RNA sequence: AGUUGGGCACUCUAAGGUGACUGCCGGUGACAAACCGGAGGAAGGUGGGGAUGACGUCAAAUCAUCAUGCCCCUUAUGACCUGGGCUACACACGUGCUACAAUGGACAGAACAAAGGGCAGCGAAACCGCGAGGUUAAGCCAAUCCCACAAAUCUGUUCUCAGUUCGGAUCGCAGUCUGCAACUCGACUGCGUGAAGCUGGAAUCGCUAGUAAUCGCGGAUCAGCAUGCCGCGGUGAAUACGUU
């Protein structure tokens, strides 16, 4: 029961993490807090000009934030609660 | 080599994304689909003065939010418009599409709407010297700590083009907390193509 | 077991000072077996010589990252931190000689 | 001695054989391992038996005897029949294939 | 001479190795990225105006 | 603007001294400080073996014999290009000594550097090394143009 | 084609077979400069299109281990 | 074999906070503004670095990213296909890489990293081949598995500056991969050759600190191609008198 939540901004991931943790704990999941997981970022160095001026460039950043949540106790009530969770698209839940 | 688009700079800090979804193995497909959707809806509602459109993917489900400033026209009879829109969007995408509409209070503060109005006025043969100051005063009366307009291209004078600037108030494009709405619009006229750049300063957040 | 953190040039050192004779262990190895160029060694020993701690404490260190120079820097930083945790009486001696800057 | 002019003055047996047209570094070791000279010696400080073994081993190989003629024979083969490669070889141009607007100037 | 070459790229060639990439927005070669499938200029312009959900300005 | 200072490793495992560490810092090609350290240690060992004298005293004598007291800068008085002698500060004297030592040692030419450095140090301590010749040449240059000061 | 065997076009192979089946004929116009030269191609005069025109070439013993384009320059340098 | 039992101390990781702000003392000073030093402090005087580039000049560059008025072709300046060419080469010039050497050559043993990519994709391990590489194939949608066996460095043998065990250019032969296809026109490997070069004149360029210099690693584009561009780490200094 390993919930892999990955998002682009922590500002949204924090609310989803708090909500899932609360929903799981209320029944007895014995779930550990949101486990901070290392981020993965990819850079895209790009020429800012059209034709000339190779030296001029612009760098855009890819940032992805993900955190793990593990549930120990079966407590199928927790699974039922998890099944009915509706959150924004930035979470991309994956068990 | 001059100022960068403020919108492209404030993103990730204060301004929110105009698109939100984690794409698994289909990021390019989702991107192109949403680009096609935006182009379609823009060329369809151009007569409705639409400013922006955000989209969210909900696992084979699409949610759309439209900021119109005049939804009465976008809804029309209610079922007619929503159908003509959602049926076509589902046909293009092939999956479920859901639509939502939001009204805009004080439409004079939206960059895209003001830019489109100025482009229409210019295409309507209205004098820029008037339109610029008129829109500036309208925005200032609608509530804004700073506004600025730009008009460049063949204004009908001669084979020598120029760019005009009109503004008032504080417009600190360098301040990283300004929440400035910058929008560009094009106006294809009989003498050529004109470009309008309008960035509006509504206020900062502490 | 006086513990002290040490970092330098993308390196990390976990130093724990235990009562012994002065035997220093680096990832279950000796000083020379892992750190040639005795210049670094005497540099690592600078905090141990400024104060009277010749052979009153054994050192067990776990290092990771950086290079030999950065590893020695993190090692000496952690040694200084642990020895300060042991006896803060002479904090001025080390501060005058550095070891509390984290370059 | 070996195949002609010898160079046993002060070069080790491993590198002394390199001066011969047809022997490099690896081939020198391949020969000396069969000869059994330990590859740590100077040619002038050798016995008649070891020298004879080395000379026979070299005679068994193509060392400066037929290589300089086989190369020219192949060159003529690939020149006499057109062979744009061979045309470049004859004209004094790079043969393996390289751009001409730049370096590879070693051919005129 | 853009839409013609666009249809060319769309049509499956005799040898699959002939296939290549295009922007699909302006139809340009020369640095169309695979992940985004957009060219340099279009990619920059779209990233500026809110689109491209995850990408932001880089700095470090 | 204003001036600024700088420091380096003062101690040294063998031949503990500030100037020895400064020299070790010099002759550091491509940042390979370990190679310079090893070469200097081997050269000092060769100095102490070839002669029954401590390398410290020989090194100090060579430094003092190489220390250029007077420099000669450039002063473009119109189309004259005059050269004016200059009093060298002790730090500048030491830096010039180290520079000349390293340069003439690498210029000597031998099987290995350590031998060149040992020979150069021995000659300088005897007031006969190439660095001493450079000192004498600089002193003569300063003398020729001493009329300016 | 290195270990897959010598490479050759199908049309050129069919033409060379129709040629060698009974006897030699006039020069053959072929645009394939990539195809190799098999041992059976000896005596078959063929004209390679070097971009400008079709240049005839006669195959021989020393021309089996190479390709056709080796005997059909595409650029002129006097 | 950190694998296992046990734990979340420490490192590390990712969220919220504190901290640094001329904050305090001495001195100078118009008492202020401001400056030198000092103590506390991890950080002292915009701490180090990146984005943030005003009005305007250069009718600077781009109709070839896109659109674009005017003019022009329109059974053709529009459109389809094979091959060649875009890689030419008498000579010169910028940018970058390799050397001219013993701080090094060749060989043997040992050790420290960071960052990032991976689904028709990365591909361990095994077998085979003097080698580029081929077959089977675990694992990996990823802090797990792979890319990926880091190099400089240390420790040992040896060469003594011989156009050399430096240089490998160039060349003949024999193989490997890619892809319909490698001659014109790719890369890599083994055998043999090894050319010039012995540090470079006019003059000129970059760098005031983890900088230069030096040695490697990954990535985009990509079937295939990297001395090119971006990023990361390892070793790592000297000067700054003073504006003539």
């Amino acid at each position: 029961i390993r919930i892999r939540l990955k998002a682009y901004d922590h500002r949204i991931l924090d609310q989803s993490a708090e909500k899932i943790v609360e929903t799981a704990k209320r029944s007895g999941a014995s779930v550990s807090g949101p486990i901070p997981l290392p981020t993965e970022k990819s850079v895209y160095t790009i020429l800012r000009a059209v034709h000339k001026y190779k030296d001029s460039r612009e760098q855009f950043e890819m940032r992805t934030h993900k955190r793990l949540i593990d549930i120990v106790n079966p407590t199928p009530q927790t699974v039922d609660a998890l099944m009915r969770l509706d959150l924004p698209s930035g979470v991309d839940i994956e068990i | 080599g001059q100022k960068v688009n403020p919108v492209g700079l404030r993103i990730g800090v204060i301004r929110d994304w105009e698109s939100k979804w984690y794409a698994g193995k289909d990021y390019a497909d989702f991107l192109h689909e949403d680009l096609k959707i935006r182009e379609y809806i823009s060329k369809r509602l151009s007569d409705a003065s639409v400013s922006k459109v955000e989209i969210e993917r909900a696992a084979n489900r699409v949610n759309i939010t439209i900021h119109t400033a005049k939804p009465g026209m976008v809804i029309g009879k209610g079922g007619s418009e929503v159908e003509a829109l959602r049926k076509a969007l589902n046909s293009l995408t092939g999956k479920r599409v859901h639509i939502n509409i939001l009204e805009i209070k004080r439409a004079d503060l939206d960059a895209q709407l003001v830019a489109d109005n100025i482009a229409r006025q210019l295409e309507n043969r209205v004098s820029f010297r008037r339109a610029q100051k008129q829109q500036i005063q309208r925005t200032m009366r609608a509530g804004a700590q700073g506004v600025k307009t730009m008009v460049s291209g063949r204004l009908g004078g001669a084979d020598i083009a120029r760019s005009e600037y009109y503004s008032e108030g504080t417009v600190p494009l360098h301040t990283l907390r300004a929440d400035i709405d910058y929008a560009t619009s094009e106006a294809d006229t009989t003498y050529g193509k004109l470009g309008v750049k309008v960035w509006i300063y509504r206020g900062e957040v502490l | 077991q006086y513990y002290g953190t040490g970092r330098r040039k993308s390196s990390v050192a976990r130093v724990r000072l235990v009562p012994g004779e002065g035997r220093i262990v680096v990832n279950n190895r000796e000083i020379s077996e892992h750190i040639p160029s005795a210049a670094l060694i005497e540099d690592i020993k600078q905090p141990l010589t400024l104060t009277e701690t010749a052979g009153t404490y054994d050192v067990l260190v776990n290092v990771h990252g950086g290079g030999l120079s950065g590893q020695a820097g993190a090692i000496r930083h952690g040694i200084a931190r642990a020895l300060l945790e042991a006896d803060p009486e002479y904090r001025t001696t080390l501060k005058r000689a550095g070891l509390l800057t984290r370059d | 001695r070996i195949a002609g002019v010898d160079i046993p003055r002060d070069k080790r047996v491993v590198i002394s054989l390199t001066y011969i047209f047809g022997i490099g570094r690896t081939t020198a070791q391949q020969v000396l391992k069969e000869a059994g000279v330990s590859e740590d010696t100077r040619v002038r400080d050798l016995t008649e038996e070891e020298l004879g073994k080395i000379r026979d081993i070299i005679d068994k190989l193509k060392v400066e005897g037929d290589l300089r003629r086989e190369v020219s024979l192949n060159i003529k083969r690939l020149i006499e029949i057109g062979s744009y490669r061979g045309i470049r070889h004859r004209r004094g141009l790079p043969v393996r294939g390289q751009n001409s607007k730049n370096n590879a100037r070693t051919r005129k | 001479a853009k839409k013609s070459m666009i249809a060319k790229q769309q049509r499956t060639p005799k040898f699959k190795v002939q296939e290549y990439t295009r922007c699909e927005r302006c139809g340009r070669p020369h640095s169309v990225i695979r992940k985004f499938k957009l060219c340099r200029i279009c990619f920059r312009e779209l990233a500026y105006k809110g689109q491209i959900p995850g990408v932001k300005k880089a700095s470090w | 603007k204003g001036p600024v200072a700088k420091r380096d490793v003062l101690p040294d495992p063998i031949y503990n001294s500030k100037l020895v560490s400064r020299l070790i810092n010099k002759m550091m090609i491509d940042g390979k400080k370990g190679k310079s350290q090893t070469i200097l240690y081997k050269s000092f060992d060769i100095i102490k073996e070839r002669t029954g004298n401590d390398a410290m005293e020989v090194f100090e004598q060579a430094l003092k014999n190489i220390m250029p007291v007077l420099e000669v800068k450039a002063r473009r008085v119109g189309g004259a290009n005059y050269q004016v002698p200059v009093e060298v500060r002790p730090e500048r004297r030491t830096t010039l000594g180290l520079r000349w030592l390293v340069n003439y040692a690498r210029l000597r030419g031998e099987k290995t550097m350590e031998e060149r450095l040992a020979n150069e140090i021995l000659d300088a301590a005897n007031n006969t090394g190439a660095a001493v010749k450079k000192r004498e040449d600089t002193h003569k240059m300063a003398e020729a143009n001493k009329a300016f000061a | 084609s290195l270990k897959k065997g010598p490479f050759v076009d199908g049309h050129l192979m069919t033409k060379i077979e129709k040629l060698n089946e009974t006897d030699k004929k006039q020069v053959v116009k072929t645009w394939s400069r990539r195809s190799t030269i098999f041992p059976q191609f000896i005596g078959h005069t063929i004209a390679v299109y070097d971009g400008r025109k079709h240049v005839p070439v006669f195959i021989s013993e020393d021309m089996v281990g190479h390709k056709l384009g080796e005997f059909a320059p595409t650029r002129t340098y006097k």
